[PDB]
């Protein structure tokens, strides 16, 4: 919506905002993978020290846990892939958009002999 | 929509009125009365000068030559009434361009708003070019390149029309604003060859002005129909319309190009 | 098919024979029953009076004079059958360009279908040159432009020739409608200039339709034969088939571009 | 800003003048002592001589051919004032064409500043389209085909009228700077055609640059301002404003075309 200079304005704004909230989203992520590493490195130090049966079965248990949440986290990067690909279909369809406006041949107007 | 002959008919039509019509006009209305009394009183001069004076012929030599200058200087007096002129010369463009050898009839209609039309139809059909341009983006400079074949065709013909119409039009009205210096030129024997020069170029310029008028709308009606039918469905060759858009603008092109050249001979093959 | 120059020449035609042929053959026919008797009962009274009173030369100047009188206007009212001359040019055209100089046996068409044919192998390669565009949706507005290429050069030949095929149509219509004024005019003495031009212009025109019925008659067949043996296969160098498009096409254009000079420059040469 | 012809116009006009009118300026300066002293002693050795001995008419004949060389040395002498002539051209390109048909107040401007102007209009439309360009990264080339439209309309309109506004000046600069030769021409019967023809040929650039200051003026500020009211907005039609362009493009290039012969042929009629 607007005159066709917002439009320009706005969709260059989405395509450089979208670039680099990629770059942060993939940066932030790798810190926390960086760090869900580490602790991956401390149950395994308490795997060394278990005692009891029943101790270990649930360090088991425990690490199953950890696994699932790495699988949780594997489904939410791809689910962040199809967002980052529907967010450049749309920039490229409001790029479609305004050039369809421009170009539309209902437009009636031209410059007047004055 | 398109309009861009009327308004810039309008402009020159503007430009001539207030510039070499009514500068004209305000001269011719100035000088009239006291060069009427100031004819009069020296024709009682010189016919008591003459007859008390001077050897003259008073039955036919004074009586006759002072009738030539009297109709003369009437006749050239009479071109203060450039507005009649002007708009006869207006009028004539769009009557003869309406109807003439076009064989469609319209309540009313300019020949600036028939080469409106017609462009307009060119120019719609190179818009829709342009649109399916757009929907491809691409693979689609091929629909922008025959759009521009298209614009430059229907440009290219109705600017040399109008410009030629236009032309004519200029030139009719300095000629009738100039009108009056040369009708008096009939007064004096050496100064009669202005005149005939004069009525020559009036002669071509008139001729000029029915040849465009005539054949230019003829031309451009066809053009206008033909580019009207085009479409960019899938039904019509792409190669065959634009081929026949192209043909259609340069024939019609070159043979404007040889009327100018008729309506200069004609006006010299009439001795004058 | 590709139809361009067919509906065009027929719509010229028509307008030509509805707007000068007709008026010519109307205002004729509605002047041949009064003017023969008038002119009869002048001739009538003319005798009566000269062998009555006037001054005379009875039976050698009286017969004589009756006699170019009488020829004359018997020439100039039977230029009332305008039809007969319309057609004449409109099938002197089809006649030479058909079969005089192309060799190769033509069964039967008309000026307009053979311009029309050899313009369609042109508008066809173009066509395919557009199709391989599509092919390749990005690496294929070279094609694209060979299309533009071809489409362009085909188009300027054709234009260009018909275009001037039209001119001469055109004027030997409108010199055959005003005929009978100018045959009129070898009655007068002093009017004796007009028939010269007059006749001077028919010539120029005729020899300017004979000379583009051939020669584009045989330049648009060879053409039309080229490119309907052009292909964007494998084996064929496409910049060898666009340039030689592009050579044959200037060359006919120029040398079309040289034949009115040379046209005029005849008739100018033969006294008249 | 745009800023070409008034550059170039600097350019010629130094060039011109450092050459052709200062070299005319400082020559007859230096010759103008020696000549006016030789032409008087020359006239009293003649007349002494012609008073004893020679054969002489001695107050009409020697007195009167006495007047008519020192009349014509008197003028073409008066050519050592080359500076306010030169000044006299520059100047009376913009004073024409600043409001003598635009109607407009002008705050004393020239002509390569209204030029540069409505040229500076048609080059920011065909800069946005290029702006337009770029922002499409594909399926932008139609505006950069737009873009190229505009600016050669724009520059080609701009370039013809401008190339005759310089040739115009030129020539009349070198023939300003040559006057006194063929002023001198005068006194020999053999040589007054040569002054005969300088006069023809002064006469035919002053109505050039009359008629290219009016109408290019006028023509060019209507094609500035209606590329002015251009917008790439999503109210206005491409096709209809780029076609509007190329056809007051056109309609400018072919009336200004047509200019230089009615110049010459001006030029021409008037007996000279």
């Amino acid at each position: 919506n607007g005159s066709v200079a917002d439009m320009r304005r706005s969709i260059e704004e989405r395509s450089r905002t979208a670039a680099a909230t990629d770059k942060a989203v993939g940066l932030r992520a790798y810190e926390g993978a960086q760090q869900r590493l580490a602790q991956i490195e401390g149950l395994m130090d308490e795997i060394s020290r278990t005692q009891d049966q029943k101790a270990i079965e649930e360090l088991q248990a425990r690490i199953a846990g950890e696994q699932a949440a790495i699988q949780n986290e594997t489904t939410k990067l791809q689910m962040i892939a199809q967002l980052r690909q529907a967010e450049q279909a749309l920039i490229s369809e409001q790029r479609r958009e305004r050039n369809m406006r421009i170009l539309s041949s209902g437009n009636q107007g031209m410059p007047t002999i004055q | 929509a398109f309009e861009l002959f009327t308004p810039l008919f309008n402009k020159i039509d503007q430009t001539t009125a207030t510039y070499v019509t009514d500068i004209s006009s305000r001269a011719i209305a100035a000088i009239t009365p006291v060069v009427s009394v100031g004819l009069t009183l020296g024709f009682i001069t010189y016919g008591w000068l003459i007859i008390r004076g001077a050897v003259e012929m008073p039955v036919a030599e004074f009586l006759n030559r002072c009738l030539r200058i009297g109709i003369i200087v009437s006749i050239a007096l009479a071109g203060g009434l450039y507005q009649g002129e002007i708009a006869n010369a207006i009028t004539t463009v769009p009557d003869e361009l309406a109807s003439a050898l076009l064989g469609n009839p319209t309540q009313g209609a300019s020949a600036a708003a028939l080469v409106d039309q017609s462009a307009q139809q060119g120019f719609d059909r190179a818009s829709e070019a342009f649109e399916e341009a757009g929907f491809f983006s691409s693979d689609g400079l091929l629909y922008g390149l025959f759009g521009i074949i298209i614009l430059l065709a229907t440009g290219l013909l109705a600017a040399i029309g109008g410009a030629f119409l236009l032309l004519a039009k200029i030139a009719l009205a300095l000629l009738a604003g100039l009108g009056p210096l040369f009708i008096l030129a009939l007064i004096w024997q050496p100064t009669h060859r202005f005149f005939d020069q004069w009525a020559q170029q009036v002669l071509n310029y008139g001729l000029l002005i029915v040849l465009f008028a005539a054949v230019f709308g003829l031309l451009m009606q066809i053009f206008g129909s033909y580019m009207a039918d085009l479409r960019f469905d899938g039904a019509q060759n792409v190669a065959y319309a634009i081929g026949g858009s192209v043909i259609l603008s340069i024939v019609s092109i070159v043979l404007l190009m040889q009327l100018p050249s008729i309506a200069s001979g004609l006006a010299g093959g009439i001795g004058l």
